[PDB]
């Protein structure tokens, strides 16, 4: 007597009558199979006298059959959704990330615990109709799947993963020609007791990265330490597992974490012993955790409740009506609606600000953009 | 916890 879908239907059906209020976009559109990733591609094409620019979204299929693609999909932003490339990929694409010194380069998570790193430029837009996978590289390290995949954006072709088998793998590709073969994992940080579910490099010191496990911990770590099965710093950082991190681009000292005890966790890496907020709204289990580009108090989060929960850590404190403190608290911005299903990813548009692209489970593919008077 | 992706997923 799951009718949970009861639920959902209705208000998805109040949702869909109040997007003219709450969104200055609405795309949706249904894959042939679901994405478990989507990151935009930084480029943009802005064609002369037209009023939409291309954007390109780095998508993965999630299907039960044999037949799994990395995917490149092409959107028309104002200021039409088709798929653009497709390569075979051995098994489920888990996550797709590109390499920010070269996006052309893209690194993916497949079941079978390897990384695959593929340059979609070398390969032909119609898929091998054999259903061989030709990864340009081939990472090797893991015993079990994985999610977390985080390139270094201060070293290039350093790249690390988070895997079940509780340990992270680093990759040094910088030296590796790009020609099928099998690169064994450089280092091997074995911290955690448990599933982790995610990695990141810090966007601006080279040497440290953060990873979140199912032993409720974040862990931050430092390649120049000889010890890889003790991190610099290991926190209790929520009452459940935690799924992902993600380090805020404007403070470098700031990063959040996304758990199973349905809060956003907000860290100060100066001092963690002390927990600096608790975003709290989400109805179930938080899986992705995103800062926002263009804002540096702006933070997205999302999860299994099929919400997409938008953060403003500057109205933190606000005073706030009573009826309005009945919709959640002062920092919440923005509730996102229009997944029926749990949302597997979601990506900020790097080029136009307060657009999201989130994928969930039912296929659905939304890239929308909250109303301007809501964060202006 | 729920699990990462789903059990079976199926095509549109």
């Amino acid at each position: 007597d799951a009718v949970e879908e009861r639920v959902i239907n209705e208000e998805y059906k109040i949702w869909k009558k109040n997007t003219p209020f709450l969104y200055d976009l609405v795309m949706t559109h249904a894959l042939e199979w679901p994405s478990l990733t989507a990151q935009w591609l930084p480029d943009v094409t802005r064609p002369e006298g037209k009023d939409f620019s291309i954007h390109r979204l780095v998508l993965g299929t999630h299907t039960s059959d044999e037949q799994n693609h990395l995917v490149i999909a092409s959107v028309q932003l104002p200021n039409k959704i088709e798929i653009e490339i497709k390569i075979n990929h051995e098994g489920e694409v888990n996550r797709a990330r590109y390499m920010p010194q070269n996006p052309c380069i893209i690194a993916t998570k497949t079941p079978s615990s390897d990384v695959l790193v593929f340059d979609y430029t070398k390969h032909p837009s119609k898929p091998d109709p054999s259903g061989e996978c030709n990864p340009d590289l081939r990472l090797r390290g893991h015993q079990k799947e994985g999610y977390g995949l985080s390139w270094n954006p201060n070293l290039s072709g350093h790249l690390l993963s988070a895997s079940d088998d509780h340990t992270i793998c680093l990759w040094d590709i910088s030296a590796v020609p790009k020609e099928g073969k099998v690169v064994d994992a450089k280092t091997i940080f074995t911290g955690h007791t448990a599933v982790v579910e995610d990695v990141s490099w810090h966007l601006l010191h080279e040497s440290l990265f953060g990873s979140v496990a199912d032993d409720q911990k974040l862990m931050i770590w430092d390649t120049r330490s000889n010890n890889t099965s003790k991190p610099s710093h290991s926190v209790d950082a929520h009452t459940a597992e935690v799924n992902c991190l993600s380090f805020n681009p404007y403070s470098e000292f700031i990063l959040a974490t996304g758990s199973a005890d349905k809060t956003v966790a907000l860290w100060d890496l100066r001092n963690l012993k002390l927990k600096l907020h608790s975003f709290e709204s989400h109805k179930d289990e938080i899986f992705q955790v995103q800062w926002s580009p263009h804002n540096e108090t702006i933070l997205a989060s999302s999860g299994t409740d099929r919400r997409l929960n938008v953060w403003d850590l500057s109205k933190i404190g606000e005073e706030q009506s009573p009826e309005d403190a009945e919709d959640g608290p002062p920092e919440l911005l923005f509730i996102h609606g229009g997944h029926t299903a749990k949302i597997s990813d979601f990506s900020w548009n790097p080029n136009e600000p307060w657009v999201i692209c989130s994928v969930s489970e039912d296929n659905i593919m939304q890239v929308w953009q909250m109303a301007e008077n809501i964060y202006n | 916890k729920h699990r990462r992706k789903q059990k079976t997923p199926k095509k549109f």
